[PDB]
RNA sequence: CCCCGAGAGGGGGUUUUUUUUUUUUUUUUUU
């Protein structure tokens, strides 16, 4: 983990958490999230962008462009590149979320990649950079919620050749102001914590370093997906859990999940 | 029912008696009878500021406050630190300054206290005694040639600290006084470190006889009895403490215990993190304070 | 939004998407309004107040006159601005002595023009820089004034915003200049611009169709003949098929060669292959100069002299290659686009077949051109008996699939027949000599 | 060879500015608290910059400290996605980066007063967001406002500025497309004063133009520093207000 | 590995800049004698200045050329140092500031300023091409090394000469040198460098605020002098009265129009510098000839 | 082209070839590596699809990098002779790897020392004339294989099955989870992936514990 | 020079390993 804690404060936090009421430290619901701030559209020179701000100062940008391939050349139609401020790019946290997102972002798995088709022969290639200046915790969900906002405010080129390469095979032309809206449904990545026998939505720093497991849900078009992963949100006390509370958490991703939806499609 | 708070903005990266001020480089005065102090520099006559801050007088003594900086210890000061390192026959704790501060093992008091024989054992095994990660309270005895304090437990006051939980405010909001352990309703105690580390406990008996075992003064178990209503109680000062730190305004006592109280309108705690309540809060603190004037 | 400057300046977004080889780029500049530009005329008393120097420490000059051409009211005295389809048709009238003496010139429009056409745009500035006591133009830069500037409304073509913006830019010249009693004339053949006019809902402007605005000159009958204008060739391809074509090695350009012992045959040297391929036909030749860079499309195999997919047009590329080594039968083609025009102003002489001398009215005749590789073309006259015996310079407007001819207008008169001045005048102009005076900024 | 008015006859550039104006310059301070000790968004056009300085604090390896000075570092993370063109590699060890962190470094290891921070580290660590010209100049403003706002002593401003030379002319602030059309010089001044602590020239220039070309610069760079400054005074005196 | 300089040293050579003087004997706007030594082959320059020794080799190999460019050669110039230098130096440190700002010098001098024509290094258009390599060695370090090695690149490239080579299709015919005379390459121009070194004889007040300027600065500085200053300066020129760059990347703050003085100091001294070049290639020439004569005389 | 490997002409192109429930069984090896503390050999052959992987522990051995009272643990897959994987699925898997043995190496008996466990994906091949699913149980097989063979305590024998993409690793007799792993798969079909991945969780479990004892 | 006892006692002033290179739009001379 991030935050260095004592062994007294672990306990306290740990015995707080694990009881029958679960006590937050901060006072939060099992499924209350904190509060983040969301700018978007302030990357002109990109198709669309996001800036998310968590309420402990954790901060992630992440940008949209676009570039045109022959998608039977190119497999990949959606390609996401994390970087971690302070960590190398070869990191071993960096190229885990980088694979993670790479798999909830896939063409044909969470993402309707006919959005994406301009003709017979080719298509959209979508780059999701993201750029986390500050965490201090498994920053999967907060760049999720931020390549959410983003790809829901991206404007791509709009097509003027015909689409049949085939035959006539005409060069791909665009039209030199008009631009068509992104219109796809980006899945959300939720982060949960596992401290004795409850479940934590939205883990803060001191909560995930007594959380006994952790479980990585994505979500899309209204219900439970893969990637799911089980992640050890420290490496002290790590532990095995009881089938009922993998469960759990699935149940409570697949109720809450749409008020989180509901917040962040506003328009 | 809300299942989170999302604030949201378009079009933009971010959101967008009278006090002497001065930048780096701007010429302050030219009277060459001055001392130069801290923010300051000079060349001949002219003194320049090497600092974005308040001009400052005291006597013939020309200095420049800065508006921000770190925390800066002052010899006596009531500190909470943590363990980062141990090496020797010292610990290195952080304070939150530039550098860590120095914790001889002669300033603390061992195991036995006075009676024991002073014991060449202990600084080998000073780890189980303390380690890595642990919290505790000082005192800043001394002061190094850089700025760098050394620190001493040698009191029943200070010590490992256990029981509670941690938490922390920018330095600035909270001064120096006559003392910074106080006693809050719902039988908690806090500790305000100097340096913005708070540390927020269950009042022990030591807290009730500061106003009115030797053994195990360094043990990291927690009270095994400590109520839901403690430790939500806990949850709730913790949070206030918070929303007097995202006002800008440093810390009192009193002004913890009037937030807690007035936080009470507000049934479920968990809520007390957003910012409404905070802003409001913040002002509720204020305007009582005009008016007391 | 739009950001308010200290000095007055204003500063928005430009963002436009440019297509590169097969490529949608988003490209986005920053846009600043500013609040002192002059109107460059003599009449104005405030602009030169505002106005400020140059890098080099000069102000602007202003040049238009206080006193220009006057016609019959409700004209009166009047500046011109030009629309961007009148300056690309009827460059060489704008550049006759005879007319068009104080013209404005919209930023807008000098846009377009440089996209639309290299060569005019030059023109066009040259006409700018070189002015005199006799003609005189500006560039109003009406995109950077933010009193004339004016944005893309909802749902609205590029076409209609730009049209809107030539139309602000004359009525703030108008309102400008009205204590000056110097009206403004917009000269335009667009359809679009009279129907919010009509309406007059805003302000007054006084617009005329090219033609229309001809007819208002004292030397109208002067400068007339200098309007620009089953059989069916096979229309050109449009722009993204040779793009695409030329790229995946189906279509070829090159220069054209059209001989004078045979105008039904041409040649096009093309890298690829080693002898040239020939084109023959008239609709296989599809309405070519000489010297012109075409792009060309293989014909059939037996349509060779002596397919559907790229696939086979390459297999039949390569079955062209080899033929051309055989030199047993050639390979033909057909041009299906034209690349770069080798049009330039052209030297000829009314035919006195094509003319009736017992016609009054307006009559079409044919111009024969000197050059003995070149057709004649087709020019719209009244004066046809006064241009009868003498060699004149005629310009190209079109010369679309369902007319047999292209059609051309006339610019000037040089004179009669085997005459000193006439006969040397057309020598030099039809080799490229620039023989006029040298301009004030060069002596 | 451009085909585009660079500097047209009336005197006016792409963008609708004239030879002698900065491009909108807004500053801003103390952007991210909880992630540095100082901190702040540069936006010199369409330049965007966050900087952060981070310190003095603990070294994290007793190797590399000094006992006389603190040590500076600066790390420029020019992002993938700061130009038009997304670039499909990382610009962390190019050379050309490595060689504007150095340069960065020099400039402020004669500014900051290091000597005051013995045993200490700062760190300043950049994200560039979107460029369009005259990147360093930007860099040098995003860095100086980040180092006042974390209290760290020194005993001037620096302000950085580009200017172009197209043809004769000289061009104050260039963007993108006026940099590859033409020679510019990248100038750091000191303050108020005519001294320069970076000169960063690396395309063609004549000789006898060079010192008309510094003489815009610092002109302009003093205008950048007042803008620097006032910003500054404005966040200061607000503060001032409400906390006392 | 540090270099240890005491009070006394720092003192003593500061002073020394103050009354007009510098251990060399050199004078403040003096450039050190530059000797040039060209090896049997064609690419091989060996320039000294004073103590300091560099050593080039230009090499070349048939190669493609990118995608980007397909009229254009390819060509890198490589100055990774080594120990034999000096123990300061670590060896394949390529990421140092001094070794990525030299680095960055002499590529903005050469390659940068198009000094070689790389467009005549191509052989057949976006297939082969000629792939020139400048390798500068940095045997002993005494200050100076920009200079030298940007001396050393140009000295080399001007020396060097490539074998003939003549293109069928796809065939590529190599001729060796002794069959067919080599070529040599296409020089657009010769940019020279000249490093300045400024040293502030007071404190960083006076230099800041200061009225009357009073820092000193020096032409082409030794190790010791190298060691003790507060800014740098390198300035690259050519014959034809233009610069090539200039490159002050911080340091120690100085007057703009002292920096103009240093480069036009410095345009007097790339005159000369590029004259010699040139005269020590024509003598190069003659003496190669005149073996020639010697060779085929006797044979 | 790279200055520390041989990889050749750079001219040169690799060559491109052109066109002209099922019952598994595994074999398993332990302590063949006298460089190491801990190895294990683990072979699958199943259907069209066969793997053998090795997997190598070394440890416990000394950390610079701080003090710990309880033992640290790395993981780490290396791509073998033909079959390669993305750098970023190897480093996922490792990511999931490390979660799984955090809960069963008894760390606390390890003070300030390294447990690096190194897993070579030696020989997959796919005879099929996210594949990375379907090796994960196979590897903490032999990660658990060549810890036990290192002589590093264990709380239980994890093992792990695959079933329809989905991935979970037990312990305890199958009555919890120390890791849950799912990609593609279908809906709603959580009950059966578990029962089956048991099932397989408990067949490699007793062949584990055959081979610990009778080799 | 620094901290703790009232008088020549005592305690501190801060050392060592990890991961490759590109880079922006019909000859000749005078006329
Ligand atoms: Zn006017």
């Amino acid at each position: 983990g991030h935050m260095s804690l004592s062994v007294a404060e672990k306990s306290y936090l740990y015995d707080s958490l694990a009881s029958t009421p679960s006590i937050r430290p901060d006072g939060r619901l099992p499924h209350q999230f904190r509060p983040i701030e969301i700018f978007t559209d302030f990357l002109p020179s990109s198709n669309g962008s996001s800036r998310i701000i968590a309420s402990d100062g954790s901060e992630c940008i992440v940008s949209i462009k676009s570039k045109v391939v022959d998608h039977h050349v190119e497999n990949e139609l959606l390609q996401v590149d994390v970087d971690i401020a302070g960590q190398r790019d070869d990191a071993l946290v960096v190229e885990t979320i980088t694979s993670l997102l790479n798999k909830v972002l896939k063409s044909g798995s969470g993402v309707d990649s006919s959005k994406l088709q301009l003709t017979k022969k080719y298509s959209f290639k979508i780059f999701v950079d993201v750029l986390v200046i500050s965490s201090h915790s498994h920053p999967i969900s907060l760049i999720s919620f931020a390549i959410y906002s983003a790809l829901n405010s991206t404007y791509l080129p709009k097509l003027i050749s015909a689409f049949d390469d085939l035959e006539v095979e005409e060069l791909p032309t665009f039209h030199d102001y008009d631009m068509v809206k992104l219109d796809i449904n980006p899945p959300l990545v939720f982060i949960l914590a596992v401290v004795g026998n409850n479940m934590l939505l939205d883990p803060a720093a001191n909560e995930s370093e007594v959380a006994n497991n952790g479980l990585i849900i994505s979500w899309s078009n209204g219900k439970i997906t893969s990637p799911i992963r089980s992640v050890a949100l420290n490496d002290s006390n790590v532990k095995s859990f009881k089938p009922h509370l993998l469960k759990q958490g699935l149940a409570m991703v697949e109720k809450y999940a749409p008020d989180v939806v509901r917040s962040l499609e506003n328009l | 029912s809300e299942v989170i708070t999302i604030t949201k903005r378009n079009g933009a990266f971010q959101n967008s008696s009278d006090s002497q001020i001065v930048t780096p480089g701007e010429l302050v005065t030219d009277d060459p009878i001055w001392m130069r102090g801290h923010g300051t520099y000079f060349l001949d006559n002219m003194t320049y500021s090497s600092v974005a801050g308040t001009v400052s007088r005291v006597n013939r003594l020309l200095s420049v406050i800065p508006l921000k900086g770190r925390y800066a210890p002052e010899t006596g000061d009531h500190v909470v630190g943590r363990i980062a390192e141990v090496g020797n026959k010292r610990w290195k704790v952080d304070i939150g300054g530039k550098q860590h501060a120095v914790l001889m093992l002669g300033s603390v008091n061992l195991p036995g206290g006075i009676l024991r024989r002073k014991s060449e054992s202990d600084e080998l095994q000073m780890r189980s005694f303390l380690k890595e990660g642990d919290l505790l309270n000082a005192e800043v005895q001394s002061l190094f040639q850089d700025g760098s304090a050394s620190l001493h437990t040698r009191s029943l006051k200070y010590g490992k600290l256990r029981n509670g939980m941690f938490c922390q405010v920018p330095s600035s909001l909270i001064v120096r006084a006559k003392n910074h352990t106080h006693n809050l309703p719902g039988n908690i105690t806090v500790v305000l470190g100097v340096n913005g580390y708070i540390w927020l406990r269950k009042t022990s008996q030591m807290d009730l006889a500061r106003d009115t075992s030797s053994w195990q003064i360094y043990s990291d178990e927690n009270d095994p009895s400590i109520s839901n209503n403690i430790r939500q109680a806990i949850c709730r000062y913790a949070n206030v403490i918070k929303a007097l730190a995202f006002c800008e305004i440093g810390i009192t006592q009193q002004r913890i215990v009037s937030a807690y109280e007035a936080s009470m309108v507000y049934s479920n705690v968990g809520e007390l993190i957003e910012k409404n309540v905070m802003e409001s809060i913040g002002s509720d603190i204020l305007t009582a304070e005009k008016m007391r004037g | 939004r739009r950001k308010r400057l200290a000095d007055g300046l204003s500063v928005t977004q430009k963002v436009f998407v440019r297509s590169r080889n097969g490529g949608a780029t988003k490209i986005v500049r920053e846009h600043y309004l500013r609040s002192d530009i002059p109107c460059l005329s003599r009449s104005c008393t405030k602009c030169p107040q505002i106005v400020v120097p140059d890098a080099q420490n000069e102000l602007p000059k202003f040049i238009l006159s206080d006193s220009p051409l006057e016609l019959s009211a409700p004209i009166g005295k009047h500046y011109v601005v030009l629309d961007t389809n009148v300056v690309l048709q009827a460059i060489d009238l704008l550049e006759n002595p005879n007319c068009f003496f104080d013209v404005i010139v919209p930023q807008i429009v000098l846009d377009e023009v440089r996209n639309k056409s290299y060569p005019v745009y030059t023109r066009l500035r040259t006409l700018c820089r070189d002015s005199d006591d006799h003609k005189r133009f500006i560039v109003f830069h009406n995109e950077f004034s933010e009193h004339t500037f004016v944005e893309r409304l909802p749902n609205e073509t590029i076409n209609d915003r730009n049209n809107r913006a030539i139309r602000k830019t004359c009525q703030w010249y108008s309102e400008h200049l009205k204590p000056y009693d110097i009206n403004v004339v917009l000269v335009t053949n667009d359809r679009l611009n009279r129907e919010a006019a009509t309406k007059e809902v805003e302000s007054n402007i006084i617009t005329k169709s090219l033609v229309q605005y001809i007819e208002l000159l004292p030397n109208a009958d002067d400068i007339r003949d200098s309007i620009p204008q089953d059989f069916t060739f096979p229309e050109y391809y449009s722009t993204a098929r040779v793009m695409g074509g030329l790229k995946n090695g189906v279509l070829y350009q090159g220069n054209i060669q059209i001989s004078e012992y045979n105008f039904l045959e041409g040649s096009v040297s093309l890298p690829r292959f080693s002898k040239p391929v020939l084109i023959v036909g008239q609709k296989n030749l599809n309405r070519a100069f000489n010297g012109d860079q075409v792009i060309v499309e293989l014909l059939p195999q037996s349509e060779w002299k002596a397919v559907i997919s790229d696939k086979q047009r390459r297999l039949l590329a390569k079955d062209a290659m080899i033929a051309q080594r055989s030199k047993k039968i050639q390979p033909t083609a057909k041009v299906v686009y034209i690349q770069r025009r080798s049009w330039r102003q052209y030297v000829g002489q009314l035919a006195p077949s094509s003319v009736d001398p017992q016609s009054s009215s307006t009559q079409n005749v044919f111009v024969i051109l000197m050059d003995k590789c070149l057709p004649k073309v087709r020019i719209r006259t009244r004066r046809a008996a006064e241009l009868l015996d003498k060699r004149i310079v005629i310009s190209i407007d079109s010369w679309p699939t369902t007319h047999k001819y292209p059609l051309g207008h006339f610019v000037r008169d040089l004179g009669t027949i085997e005459s000193a001045q006439a006969e040397t005048e057309a020598l030099l102009l039809e080799h490229d000599v620039e023989y006029r005076p040298f301009s004030k900024k060069v002596l | 060879m451009s085909r585009l008015e660079i500097y047209s006859p009336e005197g006016l550039r792409l963008d609708g500015r004239r030879w002698n104006e900065l491009r909108r310059f807004e500053s801003s301070i103390n952007t991210h608290p909880h992630a540095a000790d100082g901190s702040s968004y540069m936006e010199q056009g369409n330049n965007k910059i966050i900087t952060l300085v981070k310190g003095p604090k603990e070294p994290r390896l007793k190797s590399q400290m000094d006992t006389s000075k603190a040590l500076l570092n600066v790390s420029v993370n020019i992002t993938k996605f700061s130009k038009f063109e997304r670039s499909k590699s990382s610009h962390k060890n190019e050379r050309r980066v490595l060689e504007i962190q150095t340069s960065l470094v020099r400039m402020f290891e004669k500014n900051v007063m290091l000597n005051i921070y013995p045993r200490t580290v700062i760190d300043i660590e950049i994200h560039v967001l979107e460029q369009d010209g005259g990147i360093m100049g930007s860099l040098i403003n995003g860095i100086t406002l980040a180092l006042i706002d974390a209290g760290i002593s020194m005993f001037d401003y620096i302000s950085g500025i580009s200017v172009g030379l197209y043809d004769t002319t000289p061009l104050l602030d260039t963007n993108s497309l006026e940099e590859n059309a033409m020679s510019t010089v990248t100038l750091g001044v000191v303050g108020k004063s005519e001294k320069l602590s970076l000169l960063l020239v690396e395309d063609k220039i004549p000789l006898d133009r060079l010192e008309n070309v510094l003489a815009i610069g610092i002109a302009g760079a003093h205008r950048v520093r007042d803008l620097m400054d006032e910003e500054l005074r404005k966040h200061a005196q607000k503060r001032v207000s409400n906390a006392s | 590995k540090d270099i240890e300089i005491s009070a006394s040293e720092s003192k003593f050579i500061l002073e020394a800049l103050r009354q007009n003087y510098r251990l060399d004997g050199r004078s403040f706007d003096q450039f050190r004698d530059v000797e040039i030594t060209f090896g049997k082959e064609f690419g091989d320059v060996s320039v000294k200045m004073g103590n300091t020794k560099v050593h080039c080799r230009i090499s070349c190999q048939i190669a493609q050329p990118y995608e980007d460019r397909p009229f254009e050669g390819l060509f890198v110039i490589s100055t990774e140092i080594s120990p034999m230098a000096g123990s300061q130096f670590e060896n394949g440190n390529i990421t140092g500031e001094d070794e990525v700002l030299c680095s960055r010098i002499i590529e903005k001098s050469v390659r940068r300023s198009g000094a070689l024509d790389v467009e005549g290094l191509c052989i057949v258009a976006g297939s082969k091409c000629w792939a020139v390599r400048a390798d500068v060695h940095f045997l002993d370090c005494d200050g100076g090394f920009i200079d030298a090695s940007c001396i050393a690149v140009m000295a080399g490239l001007m020396h060097f000469k490539k074998p003939d080579i003549t293109v069928h299709g796809e065939q590529i015919i190599v001729h060796p040198v002794n069959e067919r005379e080599p070529v040599p390459l296409g020089i657009l121009h010769i940019p020279i460098c000249v490093t300045f070194s400024f040293f502030n004889p007071q404190d960083t007040e006076e230099n800041i605020k200061g009225e009357t300027n009073s820092e000193i600065s020096i032409i082409d500085a030794t190790l010791k002098e190298e060691l003790l200053r507060d800014g740098v300066l390198t300035v690259t020129l050519n014959k034809n009265r233009e610069v090539v760059q200039v490159s002050k990347a911080g340091g120690l703050p100085m007057d703009a129009l002292t920096l103009m003085k240093c480069c036009h100091e410095a345009y007097s001294i790339i005159e000369k510098i590029t004259d010699q070049i040139l005269q020590l290639l024509k003598e190069d020439s003659e003496k190669r000839n005149k073996y020639a004569a010697m060779l085929t005389s006797e044979n | 082209q790279d200055r520390r490997r041989l990889l050749g002409p750079a001219a040169a192109k690799p060559m491109a070839f052109s066109n002209t429930e099922s019952e598994q069984e595994l074999s398993l090896h332990t302590g063949f590596i006298e460089n190491c503390n801990g190895s294990a050999l683990v072979e699958a052959r199943s259907l069209g699809h066969q793997t053998s992987l090795i997997s190598a522990v070394y440890g416990p051995r000394s950390i610079r990098g701080s003090f710990t009272s309880q033992g640290t643990i790395s993981i780490q897959l290396k791509n073998g002779l033909l079959e390669k994987y993305n750098t970023n699925e190897l480093k996922e898997v490792s990511s999931f790897l490390m979660g799984i043995f955090n809960s069963v190496v008894n760390l606390s008996r390890y003070p300030k020392s390294g447990i690096d466990i190194f897993v070579y994906l030696t020989y997959d091949k796919d005879l099929t004339n996210s594949q990375i699913s379907s090796l994960i149980p196979h590897c903490i097989t032999s990660i658990t294989l060549a810890l036990a063979d290192a002589g590093i305590e264990l709380v239980d024998m994890a093992g792990a099955g695959e079933a329809n993409g989905t991935v979970v690793s037990f312990i305890k007799n199958g009555e919890e989870i120390v890791g849950f792993w799912k990609d593609d798969g279908d809906d709603e079909d959580l009950l059966e992936c578990l029962d089956r991945c048991k099932e397989q969780y408990n067949r490699y479990r007793d062949l584990m514990i055959s081979c610990l004892m009778n080799q």
